[PDB]
């Protein structure tokens, strides 16, 4: 149908039809806009009027274009030839490098799978990271925080769990950029392209970009964490793969639909949100799950407000997180790569019902290892740096052992660093850890187990250090 | 009653299908095998349709009397 | 197979037409449908979408009628037409959804088909006035130490789990509910309890995964869940709950004893006040409606006791609550707590200072309580609790260590009265005081296998009295001490 | 086997209704006289 614009009020727009009126949540398109303006239904409000939010700037408009309904929500390309390859909410390629001459298009805003399409078993995804998998596991199908900043790599991180996640397993990876500083993405492309994550001449991407940079209306960053969902989807339900799908802001993601619905004219509930805001998180989470098909599981950098994390952002994004890894300056500064925090990162799997008794005792017993090296830490700083305790420095320095071991060359910091990338097993990790905790090596030295893979090379090293 | 008159004709042609197993397809069948392969992946790792033949194990033993 | 289709869903199909009184969308939007026409529709009546929607009328005014959309809006345009059931919102009730998991609406979700039910129940009853009641008295086993001796729970009773996220509320709940297994299976039908889990904005796959661990327990026997995820529309996740509450409310109406979880009633009441601000409605404290209170009240208050005058049948409601930051006195964990009869406070602190379940016993509390506990439960849980209030209060401090080591408890674990009164009983006369502490549990474990494997006897006994006579109470004196000679 | 039988079953049902898809209101007349009929 063809309808024609009523209304033009900042970035909602009213259409009126004649005939066929197009569902909610359904992509019209402006006729004569010299790029692509699409619409968004959001309203149906009478008299065959539509309230819409727009997907780009809205001037120029008139009262009269021509608008075309098009019958689907919005339809992106979806393919194995999206990865490597950077496009917007529209599904429209970004990086001037030509069009996605892709197979077929997927809607977005789909349902979540059904209650008897969810795979019953927790299972954990071995990430290869020995910090990541030995004390905070990522499940299968979950959701985990960034909590990390700038100075600390984070970067690295993410390309690193892409590196893996297609190694490992077969998974390939979509990367969303809701609300990302347009600087900040073209350095995050070059770092990618430079890290062999993304091949500019080749078909072995293993990432897909979607990206709606901070200079797009309430609207566009607020449905491209949705097209970087349906991107993933389509992995996921046809290739049977496990996804890895990050999402470099979600608070922006919140934000944005806060901005979107204030600009409809909805009361605004606490500090400000939307009034859908848990619904309107949820409707987007619950599509990362665990299907029979496959599994999605998403990475996703959460910035907290004010530091209060009893804001209604994150504490409406809190019920949806399985895990938690968080990126610290200071272990950075100790010059631990990666710098998670050890102690601060938390894993719902954690339980020994799910990774078993014996993931579950060694990881147990290398907190409270590192837990009470801290606390002998702060009595050292007495001064006197005494052994008036054998198991106090014995301790010491099984937990130093411990906190780098805790360290890793990434394989994407290959060309960077002549360290060769070691992704290391899960059983291996275990049994490493089991071993330093047993006291077994104590007769090697402390800086053999720095940036090294399982303990294999840890005791290679230590006789090379000779 | 015109329209279980209607629905029968249908399910009788839908019944002229022992030519064709799943009923003149040739699709829907890109998706069964990676369903199944699921399926037989997990419930087992070998030929299940086979009978199993077994490799058994028995404790190990140590010295017990007074050293 | 063939004749499974003509089965009988071609000749009994429904395939009727009837003269039907119809009306038509006006604007669909923010869950809302303005509909134009249904004259004769009545107020909280559910009307039918063209989609296959269903919806209730809320707003009956002289132009209009407003419907709340049961499901998501984007199913409907702008000229659909809406038609009459002529019912006020009703679910199916019975017997037929035990091992069920359904939908705030009754619809079935586990794919096992239609539910046979041949009743049905509107969601919006009245409470049971002043006269139907009668006092708590029996009581109702959760099979967790903690809760069964210090903070006990009847039948009719409304016990509030409040406490922050990722603190082992849900895991009380689904303890609570394996535990009437040994119950359900039983030969008195007087102590047989059949659950309902109401899960509300939770994610559909912790769902599956409870539906898991209770079918793995063989527990989905007797239990029903109703389900409105993190995904559904808000007005399903605000009509769950009073779903879940008439499904419970059709066994406290016939003699039989329902349990009921609601988890949690927090995201009801943000789904409310998502409904509430949609609508227009001047928000209050924290943005929340001005009957977010009678929200939960009108609901809490059907999980009544009944005398045997109207059938001596019970309903008893666990209702969930999650604070911000250990926060007790916001608006919502106070409207609930003005509304429940007790609570149990699960700290932050005591779980990640592994003491789970982490109860805070100084803060749970039961206003019933008392009434409905065993007799021995009774003996051993007053002294316990004596000697728990002097251990905070010095915070004898060995025993209060030794005593809240001996309340630690495992997940899907939950024991018989007679072996929790056997453990708090080797706890509370001293027999582990010199104990060092830390192989307090270890000690535990091996007694109690002891006491089950070889002195059934005296478990048996205990179960036939209730109390733990002087006999007894000489028995398992010599039994303890018999033990810890040997241990 | 009871999973091929339920797609095959799903693959069944969709096609009979496609088959009605490809697929005289004296049925309609009747219906009027009965509704008249139900006055
Ligand atoms: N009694 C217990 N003993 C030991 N561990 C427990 C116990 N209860 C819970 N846990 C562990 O702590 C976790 C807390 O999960 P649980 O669902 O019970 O808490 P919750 O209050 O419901 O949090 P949420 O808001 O996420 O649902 C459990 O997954 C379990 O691993
Ligand atoms: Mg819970």
């Amino acid at each position: 149908a063809t309808g024609r614009i009523v209304a033009v009020i900042g970035a909602v727009v009213d259409v009126q039809f004649d005939e066929g009126l197009p569902p909610i949540l359904n992509a019209l398109e402006v006729q004569g806009r010299e790029t692509r303006l699409v619409l968004e239904v959001a309203q149906h409000l009478g008299e065959s009027t539509v309230r819409t939010i727009a997907m780009d700037g809205t001037e120029g408009l008139v009262r009269g274009q021509k608008v075309l309904d098009s019958g689907a929500p919005i339809k992106i390309p979806v393919g194995p030839e999206t990865l490597g390859r950077i496009m917007n909410v529209i599904g429209e390629p970004i990086d001037e490098r030509g069009p996605i001459k892709t197979k077929q298009f997927a809607p977005i805003h789909a349902e979540a799978p059904e209650f008897m399409e969810m795979s019953v078993e927790q299972e954990i995804l071995v990430t290869g990271i020995k910090v990541v998998d030995l004390l905070a596991p990522y499940a299968k199908g979950g959701k985990i925080g960034l909590f990390g900043g700038a100075g600390v790599g984070k970067t690295v991180l993410i390309m690193e769990l892409i590196n893996n996640v297609a190694k490992a397993h077969g998974g390939y990876s979509v990367f969303a950029g809701v609300g990302e500083r347009t600087r900040e993405g073209n350095d995050l492309y070059h770092e990618m392209i430079e890290s062999g994550v993304i091949n500019l001449k080749d078909a072995t991407s293993k990432v897909a970009l979607v990206y709606g940079q901070m200079n797009e209306p309430p609207g566009a960053r607020a449905r491209v964490a949705l097209t970087g969902l349906t991107v993933a989807e389509y992995f996921r339900d046809q290739e049977g793969q496990d996804v890895l799908l990050f999402i470099d802001n979600i608070f922006r993601f919140t934000q944005a639909g806060s901005e979107v619905s204030a600009l409809l004219g909805r009361i605004p509930s606490a500090v400000g949100y939307q009034p859908t805001l848990a619904t309107d998180m949820g409707t987007m989470q619950e599509r990362i799950t665990t299907t029979k098909k496959g599994s999605i599981t998403s990475v996703q950098a959460i910035y907290v407000p004010a530091d209060d994390l009893t804001d209604p952002a994150p504490a409406t994004t809190f019920a949806h997180l399985d895990a938690t890894t968080v990126l610290s300056r200071a272990i950075a500064e100790l010059g631990i790569y990666p710098a998670v925090d050890p102690l601060d990162s938390t894993s719902r799997i954690m339980d020994p019902n799910i990774v078993g008794s014996e993931h579950y005792d060694v990881a147990r017993g290398v907190q409270k290892i590192l837990q009470d090296y801290k606390s002998l830490q702060d009595i050292i700083a007495i001064l006197g740096m005494d052994e008036l305790s054998e198991e106090d420095k014995l301790t010491v320095s099984r937990a130093r052992k411990i906190q780098r071991f805790l360290s890793q060359p990434f394989q994407v910091a290959e060309v960077f660093t002549g360290h060769m990338g070691k992704l290391v097993p899960l059983k291996e990790t275990i049994k490493g850890f089991q071993q330093i905790l047993a006291g077994e090596y104590d007769h090697l030295p402390e800086q053999a187990f720095y940036m090294v893979g399982p303990i294999e090379e840890a005791v290679a090293k230590a006789d090379k250090l000779a | 009653q015109k329209l279980f008159v209607d629905k029968i004709r249908e399910y009788k042609s839908k019944r002229q299908t022992s030519g064709g197993p799943v009923d003149a397809s040739s699709e829907y069948q890109q998706e069964l095998e990676r369903e199944l392969f699921k399926l037989k992946q997990m419930f087992g790792n070998a030929d299940m349709n086979t009978f199993p033949t077994f490799k058994f194990e028995d404790p190990k033993f140590e010295v017990i009397e007074k050293p | 197979e063939m004749s499974s289709i003509l089965e009988e869903r071609i000749l009994g199909a429904d395939t009727s037409v009837d003269l039907e009184e119809t009306g038509r969308v006006l604007s669909i939007g923010d869950g809302i449908a303005r509909v134009h026409g249904l004259r004769n529709v009545q107020a909280e009546e559910m009307v039918e979408f063209s989609s296959g929607l269903k919806g209730m009328s809320l707003n009956l005014e002289p132009d209009n009628v407003g419907v709340v959309v049961f499901g998501n809006d984007k199913l409907i345009k702008e000229g659909d037409i809406v038609k009459r059931t002529g019912a006020i919102v009703d679910v199916p009730v019975g017997e037929e959804l035990l091992g069920r998991v359904v939908d705030a609406l009754g619809n079935a979700i586990d794919g096992k088909g239609p539910i046979g039910s041949k009743t049905r129940r509107r969601v919006g009853l009245k409470a049971p006035g002043i006269i139907p009641r009668i006092s708590v008295r029996e009581p109702m086993q959760t099979g967790i130490k903690a809760v069964d001796s210090l903070v006990p729970i009847g039948r009719g009773q409304r016990e509030l789990i409040i406490g922050d996220r990722q603190t082992g509320k849900t895991s009380i709940a689904i303890d609570t509910i394996i535990n009437q297994k040994r119950f359900n299976d039983g030969s008195d039908e007087k102590k047989k309890l059949y659950c309902i889990y109401v899960a509300i904005g939770q994610k559909r796959s912790t769902v599956a995964q409870l539906v898991k661990r209770l079918t793995d327990a063989d527990a989905m026997k007797y239990t029903i869940v109703v389900s409105a995820t993190a995904s559904d529309a808000a007005p399903l996740q605000y009509l769950a709950p009073y779903s879940g509450c008439s499904m419970g409310e059709y066994f406290r109406d016939n003699g039989k004893h329902a349990l009921i979880i609601y988890d949690d009633l927090s995201k009801q009441a943000v789904a409310y006040r998502q409904m509430s601000l949609l609508l227009r409605r001047p928000p209050g404290r924290e943005a929340y409606p001005g009957d977010v209170f009678y929200l939960h009240s009108r609901l809490l208050e059907r999980a009544a006791k009944m005398n045997d005058a109207f059938g001596g049948g019970s309903l008893t409601a666990l209702p969930v609550i999650e604070t911000q930051a250990g926060d007790v006195s916001a608006y919502i964990p106070t409207n609930v707590i003005s509304i429940t009869d007790g609570q149990i406070f699960l700290e932050t602190e005591l779980f990640y200072k592994g003491i789970r379940p982490a109860i805070n016993v100084g803060l749970s509390v039961s206003r019933v309580g008392s009434a409905a506990q065993t007799r021995a439960m009774k003996q051993v849980a007053g002294t316990m609790k004596l000697e728990l209030a002097q251990y905070r209060e010095v915070a004898l401090l060995s025993r209060g260590v030794r005593l809240t080591e001996l309340l630690k408890q495992g997940q899907y674990s939950p024991m018989a009265i007679e072996e929790q009164v056997a453990v708090i009983y080797a706890g509370v006369r001293g027999y582990l005081d010199k104990l060092e502490p830390s192989k307090i549990t270890k000690f535990e474990n091996a007694f109690l296998s002891h006491v089950v494997s070889q002195h059934q006897a005296l478990l048996g006994t205990i179960r036939a009295d209730g109390k733990i006579s002087e006999q007894s109470d000489a028995k398992l004196k010599e039994i303890v001490t018999n033990f810890l000679a040997g241990f | 086997q009871n999973m091929m039988r339920r797609k095959e079953q799903e693959h069944m049902i969709n096609w009979v209704e496609k088959h009605v898809v490809q697929s005289t209101i004296a049925k309609c007349i009747a219906d009027l006289k009965l509704l008249a009929k139900k006055a």
